[PDB]
Order: structure tokens, then C-alpha cells, then sequence
């Protein structure tokens, strides 16, 4: 099959289909040409034995686009018997379609175009280290791509507070490496970014400038910090709406009220002015939190609020609760078979606390009010807790890109991408080659690179909306051999619980093992398919 | 003299709960009897007079009762604003009487603590002595351990601690832990810790810094 | 604006005498009752003695009859507790409340303003005024640390009044030393800082001790 | 589901007293509601079912009314016997649930702790670590400083407090105090105090020994 | 004669499975209501399950729906809590009530007795039994330490019961070291040492020990 | 004027009153002479030449008493013309009684007689000291006079405890010097001694074994200990019925019930077993405690109790309180006129306190049941503390002894024996030479013997029974240069409170001053003239 996505460390060529046979006639091929990393470029050399159909390329042509997918900038729409002249990508992605509806085709080569530009990327080890845009406190330089990458020991929260911040340009901050761990937040204004606690491992920032007048740019400062949580430890603590830790840019709303006195950054627990309103009182309104790392979520506290103004009382009788781990596939808490309403307020000022029955992994949360009493108006809580709270707990590496994708591997594909079996990160899902497969044949498999304490997994479905419902896992120190985690009641293997839904993930444990590979194999499944995103939980020896 | 005798002496409640606080005088008082509350470092004020009667500017929630013998006092919806400690008196006889007073705190979910840690101002190292004051700030509950460590070493009760009463906002804590050494002891070390514990925190909290 | 402002607290010697004086402003003290009532620290509250002006008429608990005489002057418009005797027991805050029983049995004997009280300390230690130290620092932490005193009560204000919301004053502490101790602190938003002034206003009326101290935060 | 929301969470009060509990099911529930009795470290027993029936055995200073969703249990004559946690059930869904519990807690007279210091017994010296535990028996109130002394040196916080619930029968409280030592901590020094603080003691009081 | 008994408490790592049993004596759990109602620890009561043996008829609280099974066994009049995928937040004592229904409405719904309770503790920590010390001494005090023991509890009774009056056992401490400790004490008259021997009966059943302490006071 | 008390220490003279010359006709004399210690004995030895009426002896003879007082054994009587044989002491006092109704009369000798035995007395500075009787663990000697005393430093308790007690023979405490201090037991069965703490400075032991069969003897120990009182220290402290610090010895009834079950020392304070009932219900019924020492009592709680046999309740409704620094005379608290009756308990098992308005300083504490229900059954708290718990306060040594005799000196006596003014220990009080003297005029004066803080006195009545009503006091570094302590308010000498009854003594505090001698001036004072005992508070510089 034609096609497909290139690491152009390597120089390859690219041709139509059988070149230089003629092309088949109506079909289209497109490829994704890429570097390493931003820094990088990509340039295209035709050969220049090409032949395309002519008239005024109406029909067959090939077309090449500035950066990736077909919205990106036309660099050339070319045909007839003269080949493109040489292109260089303005980004490290190239996006090439070949269109055809008779002819030899056309031949390249491709391989990574190098600018000159620094590579002043830094990793940091330090407990008390600090980082900044390059030249600082004076003006930062043009056409600047750059990463700053902190790595910590296993039970140590990268903790990342920001001085100055100042500036087409921007910064993005990631749950581990760029462009492959979930983004966190892209800022490019006067406003700073918010403190970010983080217990993953890795936390990395991507600096790009362009070649227009500099602004003051930005400083900001790093502490790694122990935590040893008990045994008794309960997962019910606050994560952040009255204390802050949740900051003010991670609280947003559907809408808000037109007089701006009650806006999403008032609805904290307990807060002295107002709550949260929206423009109009409706149940398709919602006020958002993005905890920005997966969070456990345990419990709900609300509140509803007196006017400042009025002194009149206003509060929410009853919400739904919508979860997502990306922020646009998104779930309704469910009660059996439909969804759960909670009960909530009955006057403006008691604290009414919802517990999960279902306890769920989550990086963002939606209260969406049903009923009401005079008007809608928020103050919120949520409690919970992060997954390294538990014991031996750290995730592996799957959704940071710390399992690298020549580690990842499957039974049988339909393609490929390893990038797309990580959880949450993956903007897809691993689905096998025949999608309706047979039980206990299928599997995915993690190279964790070195033997390890295993004690989890953390299974996702996949979006093509399907999902896992029922799994065995299997683990080995070589890679020939296997055993299977038993149950020690029905002394065969255990069968996993899955998932009930395409996004929300869902977390297994059991008891601890040795392994540096670990395999998981669907038993039962969704109508659609086998899809599933992946991640492993466990420690060092 | 008549003695009067409240129960409970002390009650906890959520902002939204009816409370009800209970009044015995020792002999017939008829409906004399009068209800003040007294907020935290402030004089009482007066809620109910003659057993029953409102006093101006008293939210309606308040509201007592009864005669001869037995007086209540209700709230009917407690509001943070309300914590404070409730006395009876009677006015029948020669001389006033006071109940022996109901402390009414207030019951509210986990909230964990904001810390802060200050060195000595040069102003008092002239002095001679030296205090290291750690802050935590707006906690719930009032349960909370802070241990000192000079350089890495658990500290004795050579510490003091403070604690403020529930805030009538959001009804909370907050503690202040002062360490008091010499010039001898403070200027030949450098690491002074505070390691708060606390229910609403997943792990210890260290706030630390060196001269 | 009725107001009951009580003097005449402080550090006394058992056995020592000590007066207090609660001056009306607002109303004519006479054409009222007018009541002492004390709290033991941490205790509750005690009657202790009245005086009708207009009539003279007045009584004691037994606790302090024969020791406390009460009295009022209504040109002054003030009325007075002169104390003797005095023990231990006697350390208290006193209140002066008023009382408005003219056409109003219902509110016979019913206290219904009350003064702020002043602390009277029966104790052989001697007075030592406070030291007044800084705390110094999106969200930041500044207090004073006052220092070793005796008897109480310090006072701490932030900008004469104008700053309150966010602000812990703690309960003294005793030091092993005899002398008290406490910090006042607020909390404010981190930006303002190197703009905003914030000044603490100590204050303790046993020593006339009245400081105000200015907090603030290589080359 | 139906919630049940008991007030106040916690009180005290003196023996004699005539105590009041409340109790709010989230909707209408008829008379089903029973109330338990849990004494410290023990199972509940049942005091109260439909509303206002005494079960066999409890005592007729209990009792309990309400319909609807508002329930009371009132003990007219509180005991000593009467401190636990007190819960109230609804008997009416498919599915019981219990209020969240009522702690009461006893108020009596100050009483003054007997100190006791326990050296540790040889057959722990040979595993090395060392425990010298100190013994405070039947105060009250529950307030009460324990500052350990090695050669007249104050301690830190490798000390550890345990303290008894209130007493069936007395209502005080007792304390038990532990300082954990090494081999070599313990064998090279010889002062060993325990200076024990309460209300009821007119001055410190002091325990100690030597090896 | 009703009783109660449940057994299967334990240690138990996270994920795993548990199975708790309650022994009914006296008399025949058909025919009555047998509930399943668990505690965390310093927390409230939570109803978890129920079954009517006679009819099967069995239903879950939501937080456990899925993950509990409930049952009986008539012949051997006992029923069980077989408990699956646990989590920290099932850590508590589980009791086993029993409901007697029949011709009662007012009684329906109602546990008229309970058993005393069994611990599962969900931890990834190791079982560790203890090891206990005595405490050697018209008043004098004795007691017996029990000292670095996981997970709990551990069981104190002095002279295999028959000595009660004066016992005061402490709740267990969680040591730095992740273990437990606890002390019993009691107060006896100090005329009667010499003669009287005083034993206490440690029980640790998580890890089988079952110790026995002999506490007793230059030439 | 005739008779008198005389020291032995000095050999004198007694003669019948003209002697050589006819003694007058109808006129009895009296004297007691006396060793300083039990050590020592007397030897009289009559002069030869002796005149005294015939007859029988039945008017005019000499009477001579074996120890003191005229109901101790007869060693004589004599008359005619034949004086007595020698007369030597069994003890360490004899009692001389000259009766007239013509005749030159009696000359004798009197000394101190040595018997040879041992001064075996012990003081005791040190803080972890022990003592016993001599030849202990054997048996004890014959004929022992001995005095084990303890002195302790300003702000230390003594403790004293005994291991064995077995023993005509006897031993006595003291609170103070023995023969002047207040005894606070005789011990003589085979019951050991209760525990005793002092705050005094001095506690004393006096052992005295007889010529017949030794029994076991005594061995005891002592502790002094540090006490430091705070500033924030309130007089509100429990005395010792619940925690045992009041031991079974001191508690004690006018009676109690047939079958044994409801004694004395059941009434503590939630005792498990009964309380105290007396033999017969009726208001003339008392329950007694002997605190030992001078205390401050400031409250008292009370209970009823509940039959263990037969479930019933019973309680006392009401009561009176009679205190007592001696234990014979005794006064009832009052309410103004007339006496005060306490309201009690309405059932058996509340506590219901109740605080004196008026603190008082006493020793002895009887509780007077006047209603009740079903029956009287107590159970019983005191609350309260010493005087010496106070900053600077300490009993400077009137009570104890430590301010010999010689330290008191008096305006004018109607007789003297210095200890009579002594607070406490003394039987009667001092009276001035005229009764019904002017005010201002007459005085008592305490020479402390060292420079000290003077922070208080306690003035005391006397028993022919009167009082102080009113003083002034003055003081001196000197002797001869005097200020009054003034009343600031006034300007001229401070009026000080004097007592309300001739037992129950009154504490008065003033600013601190220094001073060695410090004098007392009545100003009003009871009908039947001023009568005074007294103490001084203060410490050292
Ligand atoms: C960090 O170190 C280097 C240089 O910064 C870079 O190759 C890479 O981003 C990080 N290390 C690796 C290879 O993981
Ligand atoms: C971190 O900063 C510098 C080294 O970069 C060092 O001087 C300072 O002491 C360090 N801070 C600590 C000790 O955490
Ligand atoms: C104690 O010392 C001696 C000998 O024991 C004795 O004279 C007297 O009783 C005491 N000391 C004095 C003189 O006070
Ligand atoms: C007291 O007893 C002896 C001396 O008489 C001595 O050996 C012992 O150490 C002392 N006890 C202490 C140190 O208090």
C-alpha cells in the first residue's frame, strides 16, 4: 500500500506507486514527511524524469504543503513534463498528495535541511534549578525552537513557577516529551503561566519565536520536592478550588454573566464574592475544570452564593457530571443505565457533598446544572487524588513518551504509528489487523526497557469509537516466556474488567511482579472492535 | 440565688442545621430570661429577651422559648457567622444570673493549609535571641503536627504554638509555630525546616531556608 | 450611637485596690441601670454589681460584696467600680452594660449594649512594654512578632483600620521567661508588593507603648 | 437513594443532663427510622426502632419521635455509661443507609492525673532499640503536655502520644506517652525524666529514673 | 443466645480478593435478614449488603455493586462477603446484622444484633507480628508493651479475662517505621504484689502469635 | 504574783510565796517546770527546812504530779516538818501545787536529771534521705526519745512515706518543731503512715518506745521536691478525695452504717462501690476530713450514690459546713446572718459543685447533711490549695516554730509564754494586759531574725473567747524606726480587716516591703477584749 508517515533522519525516496511504470489511473497516495524534532527542516529534490498528465492540472497532479495535513500552505501544485524545483519546509513537516483520475510519475528524495540554528535545547538534573528564554533579562532572538526538558527521580513532584512572561511566538508546556505527551497549555500573552505541580516524571517546555520584534520574553524556576504518602492514606483530599492550587486560567465556563461580577474564577468553595453565573439560565450550560494531569476523582462539594449587590440567595438544586481526559471526548458520570443526577443545594450557603460511587481517572471535569432555584450560581469543590498516591505506582512511561514507539509493540496492525497505543497522549488507538478478531489471540505488548516491580495497568478505548471490555495479562523478564496472572480461585488466568467507554480510562491492579515486557490480550470487546490505548503502572526493584 | 445550667456545654453543626441549646433555672423564673452571644474577643450582645422576643437587628433565624423552668434557643439554619458561645440569663430575681455558657462550633469539609515560614528581622538579632515563626494558613481541621528540624534534627518544646479560633467567613484554622533560640545557637547553623502534617494534605509539606 | 467605654484595667498587686470607670456617650447614664459584669479568661461570664443613678439603688453578688462599692457621677456621665482586696480570683475582663427598664418590665434586668471591657490582672510580676518585630515575606504572607510582654492585652490594627480582610491575630502565649508573646499576620495578593506600604499598629496600654512598624521585603 | 443527616455531629455534657439528637432523612420516611448505640471498639446495639419503640433491655431514659423527615432521640437524664457514637438508620427503601453519627462526649469536674514512668525490661535491651514509656492515669480534661528530659534536655518528637476514650464509669481520660531510643542512646546516658502538665495540677509533676 | 462471629478479616493487597464469613449461633439464618455493615476506621457506619437465605433474595449498596457478592450456606448456617478488585477505601470493619422481618413491619429493616467485627485492611505493605515486653512496676501500675506489628489489631485481656477492673488499653500508634504499637495497663493496690501473679494475653491473629507475658517487679 | 512555768535548763529555786516567812493563809499556787526536750528528766531536791500545818495533810500541804496537770500521778503529798525524799521525772515535766487554808513552809532545788540514754535525734538536709528507728531491721530498744526532724528549702515539698509500721509506744508527726508545731498524727498499730506532703519547711517525728516487749518497729523515706506555681494559677485545685491524696486515715464520721458497706472511705468522689451512709439519718449526721495542714478550700462537689446490693438511689439534698483549724472548735460557714445551707443533689449520680463565695482557711472540713432523699449517702470532692502556692508567700515560721519564742515580743501581757500567740499551735491566744484596752495603743511584734519580703500576715482569734475586728501594722529594718503601710487612697495608716470568730483565721495581703520586725496594732476588736494569735507571710530577699 502507498502512502505513510517518514522519519527523514534517514533520506528515502519517495515515488508514485510503480514509478517508472505508468501510475494506476483514480486513486490518491499521501505521505508525511517529518523530523526529530522543530528544530530541523525537511527538503524535497525531484528528479527530473516526471510525467503527469497535462491539460491545466485538472485532473493529475502531485501537491505539496507547507508543514502537515491538507490545510497547510500550498509550497506547489505542479503536473506535465517539468519536475517541481527543490522545496524547503518552513516547519520540520512536509505534507505531500499525489492525485490521479497514463504517465511515468514522478520520483524524490527527501532528507532533513539544516538551518544553522542553535541547539541551546538544556535537560535539567538539579533539586534547585532555573530556566529562561535565552539572552535573558534583553530581548530574545528570532526564529528560536527550543525545548527545555525536566527529568526526576521516581517520588519527586517537579514543581515550575514563572517570574516574567512576556510576548507568531509562544511557549508550550507538556506532560512529558513535546509532541508526544498531552499538551498542557499553550501561553503567548503578558499573563504568566500558572505554578504547575506535576508527579510524571518529565515536564517539558517548547520555546518559538519568530523573526518579528522581540518582546521581553520569559524567566521562571524549578524545585523538585520528596513525597512519601502513607499506607493509611485515603484518596479524598481537595485538589485545589479553595486552596488555589487550582489556578484561575484552569477554571472556564460555557458562559458567563453580561455585568462580568460572577465569573468561573468566583465559583471556589467558600469564596466572599458572588459565584459563577452564565449569560442564560439553561441545563446545557457548564462550568470547567481542567486538572491538566489525570486525576483521580472522588467527590464533588457545592455551593451556591449571595449576591454582593442584592443580597439575594442563589443556588443549584441538582447537576450531571461530564469527564474528559483530552477535553473534547467527553462522558456523563452514569448510574446503571442512565445518567446520574445529583442532588445539590437547598439554600445559597450549606456545602453539599456528592461522593463517586464510582471513583474515575479524569483531567477534566464539567458541572452542568439542572435544576435551580431563582438562578444558576457555583461554588465548587472536587477532591480526589493523583495515581502516584498509592504505593509503587508510577506510570511507565506510555502516555510521557519515556516507553520510546521502537518499544511498543503489537500482535498484528491494520497499517504504522506506535505513538498511537498510548494513553491518552494518542489521538487514535491500536486496533488489530482483522478488527472483529478471535479471544486470547490478539495482543499488545510494552517493552519497559529493564526488569521492573509491575503492580498495573491502565486500559483506554480508542476514537471509530470502540473499546476492551474484557482482557487477560500475561508478563516475562525474555521475551519467549510467559505466564499468565492467575486467579487464585478459578486457577486459570484472570480475567480483567475493560472499560465501559471509548475515552475514560480505567485502572487494574494487581498483585506485584518481575517483568520488563508485559502483554495484555481482549477477551470480550465492542461491536466495533478491538481498540485500546495503554499505559503500565509499577516501580524499580 | 438562682443557678442556671445550659446543655450542651459544647456543640459541633453544619452550615444548614436546626440547633437547639437548652436553659434549666433552679427555681420558677416565669418567661424572664434573656439569650446573648458572645463572639471571639468581642462583648456579648443581646439575641432574645423575655424568653421569646427578638431584639432588634437579630436575624430570624434565632428564636427561644419556654417558661417556668426550661428555656431553648434555636437557630434554625446555623450560619459561620454564628459561631460564638451562647449564655442564658435570668431576670427574675434581685440579682442577674448567668448560664455557665455553649460553645457552637461549626463542622465543614477538609481544607488543607497554606504554609509560610519567616526568619528574624536583623532588627531583633541585635537583640540577642532569635525566632523563627512558621505559618499555617486557613486549615480545617484544627488537628495539625509541626515538627522543627535544625539541620535535619526533630526539635524539642523549645517550639510554641498558636492557634486562632474558627473564622466566621469560611470557618476555618489558622496556627502559628515560634522556635526561639540564642545568638550562639542561630548563627552557628544554617538549615531551619518546618514539616506541617495534616489531613487535607496527601503528603508532609516542608517550608525550609538557610542564613 | 449608644457607647460604654470602659478604663481603669491593668496590673494590680493582691491585696492592692484598683478602680474602673465606664463613661457613657450618647445617652444620660441616669434614667438606666447600669451593670458590671466580668469574664475569667477562658471562663464565663459573672454578674457582679449595679447601680441605678437616678435612685442610688444598687446591689453586689456575694462574691465581691464587702469588697466592690459601685458608684456614679452623672455629671460625668460616668459610673465607677472601685475594687479592694483584691486575689486571683478577681483577674477577669469587666464589662459595664446598660439596662433600660423605664415602662418595659419585659426588659427588666436585660442588658442590651455592652462596652468592650477592660482586663484587670492581679499579679505580683512587674509591667514590661512589647518588642516589635517584622515578618517579612500569587499570594504572600506578612506579620509583626510582639515580643515579651506583661500583663495583657496588645493590640494590633494593619493600616490604622483600613486593612482587616485576610488578617489572624493569634492568642498570646505564655513564655517560660513570665513575659506573652503574639504574631499578627495578613495574607495579600503577591503582585502589590513593592508598591503597596503595610504598616502594623501595635499598641499596649499597660507600658504606653504605641509603635508602628513599616514591613517590607548583591549587586 | 435516601441520605440521613444527623445534628449536631458532636456535644457534651455534664451526667444529668437532658440530652437531644436530630436526624433529617432526605424525603418522606414514614416512622421507619431506628436508632444504635456504638461504645468505643464496640459493635452497635439497637435502642430505637419505628421512630419511637424502646428495644428490650435499653434504659427508659431513652426515647425517640418524629415522622416524616425530622427525628429526634432524647436521653432525659444522661449517664456516664451514655458516652458513644449514636446513629440513626432509615428502615424504609430497598436500600438502608445510616446517618453519618452523633459523638457524646461527658463534662465533669477537673481531675488530676496519677503519673507512672516505666523503664524497659532487659528482655527488650537485647534487641537493641530501647522504650521508656510514661504512664497518665485518669484525668481530665483531655489537655495535657508530656515533655520528656534526657539529662535535663528537652525532647523532640521522637516521642509518641496514645490516649484512651472517656471511662464508662468516671469519665476521664488516660495517657499513655512512649520514647523510642537506640543500643547506644540509651546505654550512654543515665537521666531519665518525665515531666508531666495538666489543670489540676496546682505545679508540674515530675517522674524519673536512672539505670 | 444469638451470636455472631465473623472471620476472614486480613491483610490484603490492592486488586485482590477476600472473603469474609459470619458464623450465626443460637439459632437458624434462614428466615431471617443477614446484612453485611462496614466501618472505616474513625468513620461512620455504611450498609454493603444483604441476603434472605430462605427466598436468595440479595441486594448491594452502590459503591460495592459489582465488585461484592453476597451468599449463604443454610446446612453450615453461615454466610459469606466474597469481595473483589478492593481498593484502599475498603479498608474497615465489616459486621454481619442480623434483621427480623417476619410478621414484624416495625421490625423490617432493622439489625437487632451484631457481631463484633472483622478488620481487612487493602495495603501493600507485609504482615508482621508483634513482639511484647513487659512493663514491671497503696497504688501501683503494670503493664505489658506490644510493640511492631502490622496490620493491625492486636488483642489485650489480663489474666485470660478474669482481671478487667482498671485495664486501660491503648489504641495503637502507627510508628515512622510503618508498623504498629500499642501498651496495656492496670492499676492494682500495692499491698497484693509478690503474691498475686499477673499475666496479660496478647493475641495478634493476623500472623498467628499468641503470647503470653509473665509480669513480675544487690545481695 | 505566784506560779508559773519554768525551764530546767537553769537550775532554780521554788519556794511557797514568803518564804522563811509564814506563807498566807488561804491562797493556792501552781507550777510546771519542764526540760527542754523528752530527752531529759527532773530532779527536785527539797530544802531540810520545811513547815507546813499538821493534822492529816487535810488543809495545808504540797501536792507533786509525775508529768503535768493535776490529774498526773501523785509522786506526793506532804506536810508537817519533814520535807519530801528527792523526786525525780518519769517524763520531762512535773506539776507542783502549794495549797493554803501559819507554818514558814517550802524551799526546793529543781534541775535537769540525765538518765545516760542516747541523742539519737537526726535533722535531715538531704534531698534523697531515708530514716527509721534505730537498729532497724532488728528490734527496737527500751526507752527511746526521739526526734527525727526534715527542714527544707523555700519552694520544696517534703514527701514522706512508709514501708513498715508495727508497735505505751508510739510516734508522732509534727508540723513543725515538736510540742510547739500543730501534731497531725500519734501512729501506734500495725497500719503504716499515709503518705504526707509539706509545704511548711519542717516536718518532725517524735518515737517513744516503753521498757516491754519490742515489736518490729518503723522504716520510712523521704523526698523533697521542686515546686514552682505559675502566675496564671487559679486556687480551684481538687485536694485528694477522688485522686487518693487524701488518704482512708483522714476520713472519718460521727457514725456510719450497721452492716459495713457504706463507710467513710467510700465517700471519694465517683467511687464504684456505695458511698458513705451513717448510722442513723438526721441533720446532727457529719462526715469529716482532716487535710492535716492549713489549706484554702474554695469549693466543694458532692454525689449521691447508688446501692451495688439493691440498685437504689440516694443523695443528700442540702448541707452545712463546719471548718476547723484544730478539730475542737469549729464554726459553721454563714450567709450574712445566719448559717448558709448548700443545695446538694436532685439524684444519686450528678455532681453539683458548689463554690464558697468567701474562701476560707481551715483544716478540718465537716459536711452536715440537712435533707435528703430515701437516705443520706455522700460521695465527696474538696477543691482548693495551700497558701504557699502563691509567688512569695511562705508561713515565716509563727505556726511551726521556726520563729522561736524569744523572736515575739508583746506591748503588754496580763501574765508569759510566747507561743500562745502562735497561729494554730497555740491553746490560747495572746491577750494584752488590759483587756479592753485603746486603740492604736497595744501591739504584737514578730522579730523574723533576718531582712525578708513581707508579703501578708494571717491573724488569727484566740480561745474566754475574742477577736480582732480591725488593724494597722507597721514594720522595721531595726527595732526602734517604724512605718505604716498606707492606704494610698486615704494617706494615713491602711485599716485592715480583722476576723469574724475567734478559730477560722483570715489572710491578708499587701504590696511587698522589707523588713526584719513587723507589729500589728488592733483597732476594733470583739466584746470580750483582743484576743490574737499570728503569722507572717513573705520570703527571702
Ligand atoms: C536530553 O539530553 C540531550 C541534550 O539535551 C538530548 O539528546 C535529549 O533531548 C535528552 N536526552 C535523551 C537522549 O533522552
Ligand atoms: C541551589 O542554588 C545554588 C547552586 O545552583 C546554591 O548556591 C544553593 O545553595 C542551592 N540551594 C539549595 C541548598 O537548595
Ligand atoms: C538539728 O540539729 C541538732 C542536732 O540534731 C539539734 O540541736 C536541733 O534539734 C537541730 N538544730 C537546731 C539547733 O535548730
Ligand atoms: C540518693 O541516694 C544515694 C546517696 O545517699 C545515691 O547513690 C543516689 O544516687 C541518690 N539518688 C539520686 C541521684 O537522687
Amino acid at each position: 500500500p502507498c502512502g505513510g508517515r517518514l522519519n527523514s533522519k534517514d533520506a528515502g525516496y519517495i515515488t508514485s506507486p510503480g514509478y517508472p511504470q505508468d501510475y494506476p489511473s483514480h486513486q490518491n497516495c499521501e505521505w508525511i514527511v517529518y523530523a526529530p524534532e522543530p528544530n530541523q527542516k525537511i527538503v524535497l529534490n525531484f528528479n527530473p524524469h516526471f510525467e503527469i498528465e497535462k491539460h491545466d492540472c485538472k485532473y493529475d497532479f502531485i501537491e505539496i504543503r507547507d508543514g502537515d495535513s491538507e490545510s497547510a500552505d500550498l509550497l506547489g501544485k505542479h503536473c506535465g513534463n517539468i519536475a517541481p524545483p527543490t522545496i524547503i519546509s518552513s516547519g520540520s513537516m512536509l505534507y505531500i498528495k499525489f492525485t490521479s483520475d497514463q504517465g511515468a510519475g514522478f520520483s524524490l528524495r527527501y532528507e532533513i535541511f539544516k538551518t544553522g540554528s542553535e541547539d541551546c535545547s538544556k535537560n535539567f538534573t538539579s533539586p534547585n534549578g532555573t530556566i529562561e528564554s535565552p539572552g535573558f533579562p534583553e530581548k530574545y532572538p528570532h526564529n528560536l525552537d527550543c525545548t527545555f526538558t525536566i527529568l526526576a527521580k521516581p517520588k519527586m513532584e517537579i514543581i515550575l513557577q514563572f517570574l516574567i512572561f512576556d510576548l507568531y511566538d509562544w511557549l508550550d508546556i507538556w506532560d512529558g516529551i513535546p509532541h508526544v505527551g498531552p499538551l498542557i497549555g499553550k501561553y503567548c500573552g503578558t499573563k504568566t503561566p500558572s505554578e504547575l505541580r506535576s508527579s510524571t516524571g518529565i515536564l517539558s517546555l517548547t520555546f518559538h519565536t519568530d523573526m518579528a520584534v522581540a518582546k521581553d520574553g520569559f524567566s521562571a524556576r524549578y524545585y523538585l520536592v520528596h513525597q512519601e504518602p502513607l499506607e493509611n492514606f485515603q484518596c479524598n483530599v481537595p485538589l485545589g478550588m479553595e486552596s488555589g492550587r487550582i489556578a484561575n486560567e484552569q477554571i472556564s465556563a460555557s458562559s458567563t454573566y453580561s455585568d462580568g461580577r460572577w465569573t468561573p474564577q468566583q465559583s471556589r468553595l467558600h469564596g466572599d464574592d458572588n459565584g459563577w453565573t452564565p449569560n442564560l439560565d439553561s441545563n446545557k450550560e457548564y462550568l470547567q475544570v481542567d486538572l491538566r494531569f489525570l486525576t483521580m476523582l472522588t467527590a464533588i462539594a457545592t455551593q451556591g452564593a449571595i449576591s454582593r449587590e442584592t443580597q439575594n440567595g442563589y443556588y443549584v438544586k441538582s447537576y450531571k457530571l461530564e469527564v474528559s481526559t483530552n477535553g473534547e471526548d467527553w462522558m456523563v458520570y452514569r448510574h446503571g443505565k442512565n445518567h446520574k443526577v445529583f442532588q445539590a443545594n437547598n439554600d445559597a450557603t450549606e456545602v453539599v457533598l456528592n461522593k463517586l460511587h464510582a471513583p474515575l481517572l479524569t483531567r477534566f471535569v464539567r458541572i452542568r446544572p439542572q435544576t435551580w432555584h431563582s438562578g444558576i450560581a457555583l461554588r465548587l469543590e472536587l477532591f480526589g487524588c493523583r495515581v502516584t498516591d498509592a504505593p509503587c505506582s508510577n506510570m511507565l512511561g506510555m502516555l510521557s513518551g519515556l516507553i520510546a514507539d521502537s518499544q511498543i509493540s503489537a500482535s498484528s496492525t491494520q497499517e504504522w504509528s506506535p505513538s498511537a497505543a498510548r494513553l491518552v497522549s494518542s489521538r487514535s488507538g491500536w486496533f488489530p489487523r482483522i478488527p472483529q478478531a478471535q479471544p486470547g489471540e490478539e495482543w499488545l505488548q510494552v517493552d519497559l526497557g529493564t526488569p521492573k516491580t509491575v503492580k498495573g495497568v491502565i486500559i483506554q478505548g480508542a476514537r471509530a469509537r470502540a473499546f476492551v471490555r474484557k482482557f487477560k495479562v500475561s508478563y516475562s523478564l525474555n521475551g519467549k516466556d510467559w505466564e499468565y496472572i492467575q486467579d487464585p480461585r478459578t486457577q486459570q488466568p484472570k480475567l480483567f474488567e475493560g472499560n465501559m467507554h471509548y475515552d475514560t480510562p480505567d485502572i487494574r491492579r494487581f498483585d506485584p511482579i518481575p517483568a520488563q515486557y508485559v502483554r495484555v490480550y481482549p477477551e470480550r470487546w465492542s461491536p466495533a472492535g478491538i481498540g485500546m490505548r495503554l499505559e503500565v503502572l509499577g516501580c524499580d526493584w | 440565688d438562682i443557678q442556671m445550667t445550659q446543655s450542651p456545654s459544647s456543640l459541633s453543626a453544619s452550615v444548614g442545621d436546626r440547633v437547639t441549646i437548652t436553659c434549666r433555672a433552679s427555681q420558677d423564673v416565669s418567661t424572664a430570661v434573656a439569650w446573648y452571644q458572645q463572639k471571639p474577643g468581642k462583648a456579648p450582645k443581646l439575641l432574645i429577651y423575655s424568653a421569646s422576643f427578638l431584639y432588634s437587628g437579630v436575624p430570624s433565624r434565632f428564636s427561644g422559648s419556654g417558661s417556668g423552668t426550661d428555656f431553648t434557643l434555636t437557630i434554625s439554619s446555623l450560619q459561620p457567622e454564628d459561631f460564638a458561645t451562647y449564655y442564658c440569663q435570668q431576670a427574675w430575681a434581685y440579682l442577674p444570673t448567668f448560664g455557665q455558657g455553649t460553645k457552637v462550633e461549626i463542622k465543614r469539609t477538609v481544607a488543607a493549609p497554606s504554609v509560610f515560614i519567616f526568619p528574624p528581622s536583623d532588627e531583633q538579632l541585635k537583640s540577642g535571641t532569635a525566632s523563627v515563626v512558621c505559618l499555617l494558613n486557613n486549615f480545617y481541621p484544627r488537628e495539625a503536627k509541626v515538627q522543627w528540624k535544625v539541620d535535619n534534627a526533630l526539635q524539642s518544646g523549645n517550639s510554641q504554638e498558636s492557634v486562632t479560633e474558627q473564622d466566621s467567613k469560611d470557618s476555618t484554622y489558622s496556627l502559628s509555630s515560634t522556635l526561639t533560640l540564642s545568638k550562639a545557637d542561630y548563627e552557628k547553623h544554617k538549615v531551619y525546616a518546618c514539616e506541617v502534617t495534616h489531613q487535607g494534605l496527601s503528603s508532609p509539606v516542608t517550608k525550609s531556608f538557610n542564613r | 450611637e449608644v457607647q460604654l467605654v470602659e478604663s481603669g484595667g491593668g496590673l494590680v498587686q493582691p491585696g492592692g485596690s484598683l478602680r474602673l470607670s465606664c463613661a457613657a456617650s450618647g445617652f444620660t447614664i441616669s434614667g438606666y441601670g447600669i451593670h458590671w459584669v466580668r469574664q475569667a479568661p477562658g471562663k464565663g461570664l459573672e454578674w457582679v454589681a449595679y447601680i441605678y443613678p437616678d435612685s442610688g439603688y444598687t446591689d453586689y453578688a456575694d462574691s465581691v460584696k464587702g469588697r466592690f462599692t459601685i458608684s456614679a457621677d452623672t455629671s460625668k456621665n460616668t459610673a465607677y467600680l472601685q475594687m479592694n482586696s483584691l486575689r486571683a480570683e478577681d483577674t477577669a475582663v469587666y464589662y459595664c452594660a446598660r439596662e433600660d427598664f423605664r415602662n418595659r418590665r419585659r426588659l427588666w434586668y436585660v442588658m442590651d449594649y455592652w462596652g468592650q471591657g477592660t482586663l484587670v490582672t492581679v499579679s505580683s510580676a512587674s509591667t514590661k512594654g512589647p518588642s516589635v518585630f517584622p515578618l517579612a515575606p500569587g499570594t504572600a504572607a506578612l506579620g509583626c512578632l510582639v515580643k515579651d510582654y506583661f500583663p495583657e492585652p496588645v493590640t494590633v490594627s494593619w493600616n490604622s483600620g483600613a486593612l482587616t480582610s485576610g488578617v489572624h491575630t493569634f492568642p498570646a502565649v505564655l513564655q517560660s521567661s513570665g513575659l506573652y508573646s503574639l504574631s499578627s499576620v495578613v495574607t495579600v495578593p503577591s503582585s502589590s508588593l513593592g508598591t503597596q506600604t503595610y504598616i502594623c499598629n501595635v499598641n499596649h496600654k499597660p507600658s504606653n507603648t504605641k509603635v508602628d512598624k513599616k514591613v517590607e521585603p548583591t549587586h
